[PDB]
């Protein structure tokens, strides 16, 4: 009379969450791993304003020609 | 590009042009005159030396070679232009570059000169000398009166050249 263990069922679905929660870590864990190791934009990875990677040079020759895309 | 360093021998090149390039008369003029004569030319053909350089801005690196038909038409532009001024206005040129050639060709030092000169083309060839880039108040230096920076020595026979156009009412 004295012994009041929790059901069976219930005990299996806590456990089941419990894994889910973990199962959901592995996901997010190995998510964050492939995500770290995708490349970004210039704009994000270098600089937002002023976007463009083409350099423009000095400007006091400027020579028509020296241009080149 | 930078000039020459420590070793350097000068070498010409005996060939001649392929004959596929039509040939051209070239700018006999040298430094003085053609510094004298430079504003008329820039008046006269800037619409060619403008399409000279966008050829070569669009060519992207390759501009020497396909850029050589509008240089023709800029070297004869120019070569035209100077022989106006040998045909219509010889004296008061030769005044001008001669001058320039005793003050170490600053054209603030031949102002005398520069009027006789420019009045002569603008009413034989109707070009004129202009400063771009100026707003209205603004005021070209060549036209200006009583500088602050004047000659060491007014040239001789530009002086006497200017009192002359002075009495005859041409300047």
């Amino acid at each position: 009379t004295f012994f009041h263990p929790k059901s069976r069922e219930d005990i299996l679905n806590e456990e089941a969450k419990i894994v889910q929660a973990l199962n959901n870590q592995r996901e997010l864990t190995i998510k964050m791993h492939e995500l770290k190791r995708e490349e970004k934009d210039y704009a994000h990875s270098y600089s937002p304003l002023f976007s463009d990677p083409v350099p423009q040079g000095g400007s006091i020759g400027k020579a028509p020609g020296s241009s080149r895309e | 590009p930078r000039e020459a360093a420590a070793h350097w021998v000068p070498f010409e090149d005996k060939a001649n042009m392929p004959d596929n390039v039509p040939d051209v008369v070239e700018v006999g003029a040298t430094s003085a005159p053609l510094l004298s004569a430079s504003y008329f030319i820039g008046a006269k053909c800037k619409p060619y030396n403008d399409d000279f350089m966008l050829c070569r801005e669009e060519s992207q690196g390759s501009g020497a070679i396909d850029c050589l038909k509008e240089g023709r038409r800029v070297t004869r532009c120019a070569v035209s232009v100077i022989e106006d001024i040998n045909k219509s206005c010889l004296d008061e040129f030769r005044l001008h570059w001669q001058c320039l050639e005793q003050n170490n060709h600053q054209l603030s030092g031949c102002r005398k000169a520069e009027a006789l000169l420019n009045k002569c083309v603008f009413t034989k060839l109707n070009l004129e000398k202009k400063i771009p880039g100026l707003r209205p108040d603004e005021e070209p230096v060549f036209l200006k009166k009583d500088p602050w920076i004047k000659p060491a020595v007014d040239d001789f026979k530009s002086v006497r050249a200017y009192a002359e156009a002075k009495k005859n009412g041409t300047l």
